């Protein structure tokens, strides 16, 4: 019972995943929204390729790791692969 | 120094020369005449030490005072400690109120003060009238003192001679042609007071003077005022004045009668019906121009009775004892009208009488008529919504059901009692805004109990729909202690002052419907005291949570529902989860705080003491303030 | 199912409906014309609030929607004091 | 001072403990005059009780004097006893849970919107954190009683 965030350069999608679950659920239900196949989607996850069929610890996050206040910042490389180019969001501004 | 101040006040309370030497000698100028023109705060009130050797009569000790020293009578002081003790009097005047003409005449030879005027003007003959003794009375005219001084108020010194029993001052004032006619506040003219106390010769002391007889502003004659007093002595005295006619020497009787009707010290049955029968056989007695009893209109606080024009109904309820005392009631209140001041005493006693007897209709018939009249006369009727509250505690507690047309009413008067004396807190500055603060807590305590008794009766659909009305009125007018507790505040405090009768054992504060009625009535649930505590966060401070869970879960269930923050914030900075000091409190709270963004962003801006001015909605301006 | 938030700076924002729906003022948007109904975006173009406010706003929609009656005790949701008096503000616009 | 306990007598019990009376002395049943004093249920006697120390102790039936307070529906006492700063949550929890309990098969003190009020605080302080978490040590069903097997949820409560 462990939400993940997905960061594209612009958009960013937040989804569930269970904790006895494996990777083809999520990939399956980003694939339903985002319309990519799963072998094009690729889950790049702290500048790393990761899996496709394995758990989530060599993945690199945990249920305990990623809270709702602090999720992950797991990127998404597509197929044109491509290059990485997420900007940081914007600073607040007149820092007290 | 005080010090010094306090050593020769415990010399002069014991009336010792020598010690008082010593104490007041060997020293400078400046500090000598600060000793003996300086007065001394025992006992939380003030005192100059010449008053405590007047008081105790040591006029030894005061006489070589004045012979050593040039100490003055002119210093301010208290009048007495029979619930008054109000100063601006000066020093001769607690001489006379003490009983001791040794030490009356030996201040008057050194620095007379006989012409004082206080802010009451009070001469010092008015102590002397109280007190009660001939020789200070008579000496303080030999020394050139007006005896017609009157007060704010007019208080001839006559007519507190004629109120108390003092019959020896009030006959030596008539001797030097004093004014018999002296107007007073409520133009009672020495003789109103005269015939209250039951004083057979005092009352007969002024028909000598021919003080005569006028009307008074509440349309009260003297002979009037006697028959009210109950008192039959001064009665007949007052009929030999040679002006009295036929209209005010029937109803002389009529009153006397239906004043021994009801009446705490002096109550007889048997005088009852002799005075009225002979009252009533007056009136029919020659046939020819008859002056027939008035009929008012029938009411219904008096049963069903429509007065008694004949002699023959008045036998047939002789033996009545219920019968008498409701007829006479009808009869008092045609000749006094709806405007006297104690029209409703004996309306109060026959329904102590009757609610002592196991009987609560005709108590709360009567009092909510005498309620309706004290209400429209402008008067102060919290001890009536009071006394309401303890009989419908009774009736509740008796397992007897309480009318819901009536609680109605008197729901309705106590929203409109709460009105006046918001309208006299507003009005009166500082003259009486103690009392008026301490009653109107007094009258809003009763509308909680009233409240209460409502909650405990159960009531047809429309009559709960009035009431429900009225509280929904009377908190949107929104009535506020000194503290700053609404009724929502009083309805949740334990620590709220509950009556020390059986509403204690009826109306229990906090109380579970009683919270639940103000908020579906619509009440401020977010509403502030001084402290800037919510009505959450009373609720959370209650002592026992476990020894009546079924209210403290009750209240804090209507609470949050109804709109309660549950994070809000006091002057002192802490939550009402803070507050909770149990373990039971917080429990229930923390299942029921219901999450906001807006709540965790304003607590994190308060925590982090980031300026929000002019930064944020005004409205949220607000918001931040506690969250 | 899904919701495109949008930010001031054109940062693209995608939580579930069901996530975005517990605040009051994004229900109010989407009923009305701004319905939309491909069902693909419903997307949603805010004209003042920054990316990272939004981004703490979605975050704090996942953590209402993992937190919303899970026992008493819940676990906390830091706030930076930088990022305040700007997601104060959101919250209020959003009625969240 | 426990014959002085059992009634309304809490003047004798006071002069008695300002006297160097007994603070932990047992009886026949193991009562040490608090089993024997909440049972009757006077406040205040329990009040001096607990300001002299008289401690607590198990019976000769395995009985808390908590435990003694929450079977006789009596809440007050059983209010005092939890404020004692060496109760813990389990015994405070089962005290509750044994008030409410009570509170539904009694001849004079029934009230059954008590009872449910009281199993939910029982349980609500059993699953308030998810962390060190008291489950119950659920009985198997008895045919007696139906075939309930207790309330381990809030839910089903």
């Amino acid at each position: 019972d462990v939400f993940l965030m997905i960061r594209r350069h612009k958009t960013t999608i937040f989804t569930d995943a269970k904790e006895s679950s494996t990777v083809f659920e999520l990939k399956r239900i980003v694939e339903g929204i985002l319309k990519r196949p799963p072998d094009e989607q690729r889950l790049y996850k702290d500048d790393q390729l990761l899996d496709d069929g394995k758990t989530l610890g060599e993945c690199g996050f945990t249920s305990q790791t990623a809270r709702p206040q602090a999720p992950a910042t797991v990127g998404l490389a597509f197929r044109a692969f491509e290059a990485l180019c997420i900007e940081p969001f914007s600073s607040p501004p007149e820092l007290p | 120094m005080e010090g010094l101040a306090g050593y020769v006040y415990k010399a002069a309370s014991e009336g010792k020369v020598l010690t008082l030497a010593a104490l007041l000698l060997n020293r400078s100028e400046s500090d000598i005449r600060y000793l003996l023109g300086y007065v001394s705060q025992q006992g939380g009130q003030r005192s100059t030490p010449l008053i405590i050797a007047a008081r105790n009569g040591h006029a030894k000790v005061v006489r070589l005072l004045l012979e050593h020293y040039r100490v003055q009578t002119q210093q301010t002081g208290t009048v007495r400690f029979d619930g008054y003790v109000i100063d601006g009097a000066t020093a001769l005047w607690c001489a006379a109120g003490a009983g001791h003409f040794e030490v009356v005449k030996l201040l008057v030879s050194h620095g007379a003060n006989v012409n004082h005027t206080t802010v009451t003007n009070s001469t010092p003959l008015r102590a002397a009238c109280f007190d009660g003794r001939l020789d200070i009375v008579k000496y303080l005219v030999e020394n050139n003192a007006n005896i017609s001084i009157a007060n704010k108020y007019d208080n001839t010194c006559l007519m507190i001679a004629a109120y108390k029993g003092h019959t020896d001052v009030v006959r030596y004032l008539l001797e030097q042609r004093a004014d018999p006619n002296a107007k007073a506040h409520c133009g009672a003219t020495a003789l109103h007071f005269a015939a209250e106390a039951g004083h057979i010769d005092i009352v007969k002391e002024l028909i000598k003077w021919r003080a005569a007889i006028v009307v008074n502003g509440h349309g009260m004659t003297p002979l009037k005022v006697a028959a009210e007093s109950c008192k039959a002595d001064v009665v007949e005295l007052l009929l030999s004045h040679a002006d009295c006619d036929r209209r005010s020497r029937i109803e002389a009787l009529e009153l006397l009668g239906a004043s021994f009707a009801n009446d705490r010290e002096n109550y007889d049955i048997i005088k009852t019906y002799h005075y009225l029968y002979l009252a009533m056989l007056e009136r029919f007695q020659d046939g020819d121009n008859i002056l027939e009893k008035e009929v008012l209109p029938p009411i219904h606080a008096y049963g069903n009775r429509t007065e008694c024009r004949n002699p023959q109904e008045l036998e047939s309820i002789r033996q009545d004892r219920d019968a008498l005392h409701m007829e006479g009631l009808i009869v008092r209140e045609r000749i006094l009208g709806a405007d006297n001041i104690d029209v409703s005493h004996p309306i109060i006693y026959r329904g102590a009488v009757y609610a002592d007897n196991m009987e609560f209709e005709q108590c709360i018939k009567l009092w909510l008529h005498a309620l309706h009249l004290r209400q429209k006369g402008n008067r102060n009727t919290h001890k009536d919504l009071l006394r309401f509250a303890q009989v419908f505690s009774q009736m509740i507690h008796l397992n007897e059901t309480v009318k819901a047309p009536d609680i109605e009413c008197v729901l309705r008067c106590s929203v409109l009692e709460i009105e006046q004396s918001m309208n006299r807190v507003k009005n009166i500055s500082d003259a009486d805004v103690h009392n008026a603060m301490d009653n109107y807590e007094c009258n809003l305590y009763t509308f909680l109990y009233l409240v209460c008794i409502s909650t405990k009766t159960q009531c047809s659909e429309e009559d709960q729909c009035k009431i429900n009305k009225q509280i929904y009125n009377l908190i949107h007018l929104d009535p506020r202690t000194r503290e700053g507790f609404t009724l929502l505040h009083l309805a949740v405090n334990s620590n709220t002052p509950v009556d020390d009768f059986h509403t204690n054992d009826v109306c229990s504060f906090p109380n579970a419907l009683v919270t639940k009625l103000l908020l579906d009535c619509g009440a401020e649930v977010n509403a502030v005291d001084n402290e800037g505590n919510s009505a959450l966060h009373i609720i959370v401070q209650y002592n026992r949570p476990i020894s009546d869970f079924l209210t403290l879960h009750s209240i804090i269930i209507s609470l949050v529902e109804a709109g309660a923050h549950t994070d809000m914030t006091n002057k002192q900075n802490k939550t009402p989860l803070d507050k909770s000091t149990t373990g039971v409190s917080e429990i229930l709270l923390k299942t029921q705080m219901k999450m906001s963004l807006k709540c965790l962003a304003a607590r994190a801006v308060r925590a982090n003491d980031i300026n929000y001015q002019d930064q944020i909605p005004r409205t949220l301006e607000e918001f931040v303030g506690f969250h | 199912m899904y919701v495109k938030l949008i930010s001031s700076d054109g940062h693209e924002f995608i939580v579930k409906r069901e996530h975005a729906l517990t605040s009051g003022t994004i229900k109010a948007m989407l009923s009305g014309p701004g319905q939309f109904a491909e069902n693909e975006t419903n997307e949603v173009n805010f004209r003042e609030i920054p990316s990272h406010v939004l981004s703490k706003v979605c975050m704090y929609f996942t953590y209402k929607v993992r937190y919303t009656n899970s026992s008493t005790e819940i676990p906390e949701f830091p706030i930076a004091p930088e990022i305040a008096l700007e997601l104060l503000m959101a919250a209020n616009f959003l009625d969240c």
